[PDB]
């Protein structure tokens, strides 16, 4: 499931031991935007507004904590379009899907927004966006053309 | 006057060239935009895997 | 007469860990 | 009545594109099947002609062609240009 | 795992005066 | 055989002005520099006072 | 179009609509006689 999201985008919840779980758009403090983590501190600091203490010594004892298999994920190309079009919480893929079915999911939508005489330059503009990856000497050009 | 009657028609090839190109530049760029729109929704897409230290910035 | 502040270099070390399928 | 005005104009408005071709085809079998089986079978073959009678070349020939429509009336409007131009020039 | 180390702000007071004729 | 004789003519003769021209740029240079050279020397020089605060940089 | 008669004109404008791409290529084929026509009755 994919959702469209306001930026800024901040989450830091403390957790109970002592660390930090983050999620930000931003980068603070080192922190990598984007991917998620469990975030400790030495000494006392200030990230993203707000005081990350160092935590209290703990005693070790056995775990019974989980430890998941990883996964690598593969994404539609323009999958923050095709969120934000909906203006709710999609399905986009499934953990296993193969390259086909994942394109011929949106296709028929995508392709029928189609270039109009009243709102061409801000589809000019979404046109280079989504351009820009692909080919950027055509991205810089499409851009120039619709500032104009 | 010679010269007055050549400027009408020499005007008049000149001012019919600049349309005929204005229909060829328009009718252009709808073509290429489209395709490229086309294209753009069949290029390969990102991947994620969780991985902190992949995207360590120092 | 002459005063000045000199910055003068220090750190805090910050760990991170993934969490796999964001779980 | 009022059933059947309620999806009419969105359902219209899922029309033929130069890009899915094809796929469109497959679907409109799909709904004609119970209509008509006669035109469902006939739509379902030009269907799988453009998809995999050679290499899908006349599914991308027909799928260049459409692209190319607003290039193809420019040009076919300076013939006229040049062609009424020359008649007019032979006329005494 | 990734360890890093985050820079944190501080200064040293550094006072000058001269030496007329450099004597 | 007439395209090699009046080439051979017009050739001596930028062949010429080629040379002319070199004597020149090189014997100007010469002076121009040495003329700079003497004013470089006479020009008023530097003042040091010892005041430290004068030359704080922040 | 839809309450005068038995809304006989918006069944005929509907019609007309989905007509067009056909008319098109009727006009392109009448051109192209009466050109030939013409070219052939100049000495
Ligand atoms: C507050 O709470 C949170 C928790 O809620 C605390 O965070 C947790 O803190 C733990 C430390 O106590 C962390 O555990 C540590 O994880 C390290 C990283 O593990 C990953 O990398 C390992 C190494 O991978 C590289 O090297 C190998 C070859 O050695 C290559 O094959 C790889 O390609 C890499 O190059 C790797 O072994 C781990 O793999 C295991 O986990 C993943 C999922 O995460 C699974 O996909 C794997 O299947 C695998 O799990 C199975 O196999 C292992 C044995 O191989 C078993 O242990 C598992 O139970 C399971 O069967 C990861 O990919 C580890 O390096 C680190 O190891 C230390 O401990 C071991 C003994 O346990 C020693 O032998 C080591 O030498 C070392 O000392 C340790 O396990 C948690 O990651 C972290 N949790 C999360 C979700 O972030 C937080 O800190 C707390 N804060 C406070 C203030 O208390
Ligand atoms: C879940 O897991 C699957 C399997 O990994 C993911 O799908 C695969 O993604 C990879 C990476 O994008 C694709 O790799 C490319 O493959 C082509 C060659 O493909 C042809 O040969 C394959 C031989 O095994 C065959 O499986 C392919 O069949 C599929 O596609 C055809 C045609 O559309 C279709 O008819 C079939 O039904 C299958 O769906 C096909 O015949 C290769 O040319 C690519 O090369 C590029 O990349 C390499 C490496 O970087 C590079 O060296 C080259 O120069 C070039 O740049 C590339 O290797 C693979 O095709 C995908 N397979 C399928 C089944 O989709 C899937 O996306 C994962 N899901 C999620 C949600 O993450
Ligand atoms: C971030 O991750 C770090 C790992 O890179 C953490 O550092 C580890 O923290 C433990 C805390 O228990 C240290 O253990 C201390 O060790 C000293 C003496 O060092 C020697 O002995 C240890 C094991 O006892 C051995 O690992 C060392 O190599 C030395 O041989 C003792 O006096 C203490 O009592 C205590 O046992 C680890 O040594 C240290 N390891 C490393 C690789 O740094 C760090 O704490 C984490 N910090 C944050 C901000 O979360
Ligand atoms: C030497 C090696 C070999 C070389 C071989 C080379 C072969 C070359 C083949 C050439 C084929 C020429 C095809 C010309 C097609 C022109 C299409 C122009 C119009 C177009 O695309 O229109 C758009 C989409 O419609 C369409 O795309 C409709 C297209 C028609 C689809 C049906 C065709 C298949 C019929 C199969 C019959 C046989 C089946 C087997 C029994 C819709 O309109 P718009 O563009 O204005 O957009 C407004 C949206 N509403
Ligand atoms: C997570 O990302 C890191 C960084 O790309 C990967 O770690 C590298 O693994 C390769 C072997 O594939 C080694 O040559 C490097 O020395 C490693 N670098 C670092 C910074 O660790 C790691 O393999 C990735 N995957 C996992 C599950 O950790
Ligand atoms: C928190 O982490 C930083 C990491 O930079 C520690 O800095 C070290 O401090 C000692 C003095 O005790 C210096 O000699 C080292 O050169 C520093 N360098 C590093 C990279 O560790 C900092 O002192 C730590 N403080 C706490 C409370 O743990
Ligand atoms: C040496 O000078 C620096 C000059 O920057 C002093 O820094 C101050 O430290 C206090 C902490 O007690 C801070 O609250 C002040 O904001 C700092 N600023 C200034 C300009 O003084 C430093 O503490 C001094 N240390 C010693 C040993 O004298
Ligand atoms: C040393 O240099 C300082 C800086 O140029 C001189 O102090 C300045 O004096 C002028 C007036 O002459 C004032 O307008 C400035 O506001 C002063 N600036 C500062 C930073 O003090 C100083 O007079 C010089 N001479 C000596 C012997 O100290
Ligand atoms: C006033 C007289 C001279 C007639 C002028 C008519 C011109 C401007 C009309 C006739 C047909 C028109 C074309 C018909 C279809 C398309 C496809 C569309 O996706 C892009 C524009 C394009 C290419 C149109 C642009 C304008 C056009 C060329
Ligand atoms: C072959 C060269 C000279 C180009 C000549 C211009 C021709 C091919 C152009 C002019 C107008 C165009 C038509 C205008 C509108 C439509 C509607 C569309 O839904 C199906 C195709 C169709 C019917 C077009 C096909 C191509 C067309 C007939
Ligand atoms: C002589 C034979 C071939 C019949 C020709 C019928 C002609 C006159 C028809 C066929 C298609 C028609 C056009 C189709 C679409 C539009 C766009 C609409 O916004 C206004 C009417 C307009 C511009 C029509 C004008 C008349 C038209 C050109």
């Amino acid at each position: 499931w994919a959702e469209a999201v306001k930026e800024p985008f901040v989450q830091v919840n403390p957790l109970k031991n002592g660390s930090y779980l983050v999620l930000a758009s931003s980068t603070d403090c080192q922190i990598p935007p984007y991917v998620p983590s469990i975030v400790t501190v030495n000494e006392t600091t200030s990230c993203f507004g707000l005081d990350f203490k160092r935590p209290l010594v703990a005693e070790e004892r056995l775990s019974f904590e989980p430890r998941l298999p990883n996964l690598q994920l593969r994404l539609p190309h323009l999958v923050g379009i095709i969120a934000k079009i909906k203006g709710i919480k999609i399905e986009v893929t499934s953990s296993g899907e193969s390259i086909k079915e994942q394109i011929e999911r949106a296709k028929a939508e995508l392709l029928r927004l189609d270039i109009h005489e009243g709102d061409t330059p801000a589809w000019i503009q979404q046109l280079a966006a989504a351009t820009k990856d692909v080919w950027p000497a055509a991205a810089s050009a499409l851009q120039g053309i619709g500032n104009f | 006057y010679t010269c007055c009657a050549t400027s009408s028609r020499v005007l008049a090839w000149i001012f019919l060239v600049c349309i005929l190109l204005i229909i060829v530049l328009v009718s252009c760029f709808v073509t290429i935009s489209r395709i490229q729109w086309n294209k753009d929704i069949q290029v390969l897409g990102p991947v994620i895997d969780w991985n902190v230290t992949q995207r360590a910035v120092y | 007469s002459l005063r000045m502040q000199h910055p003068v270099p220090k750190y805090v070390e910050v760990n991170m860990t993934s969490i796999p399928q964001g779980v | 009545k009022e059933q059947i005005e309620r999806a009419k104009a969105e359902l219209l408005r899922l029309d033929i594109h130069e890009g899915d071709t094809p796929a469109w085809i497959q679907q409109l079998a799909a709904a004609t099947k119970d209509v008509w089986p006669a035109a469902a079978s006939a739509l379902q073959g030009i269907g799988n002609f453009l998809s995999g009678t050679a290499q899908g070349i006349f599914g991308t020939a027909f799928s260049l062609l459409g692209y190319l429509k607003p290039i193809l009336i420019g040009v076919g409007v300076i013939l006229l240009v040049i062609l009424i131009f020359k008649i007019v020039s032979w006329i005494p």
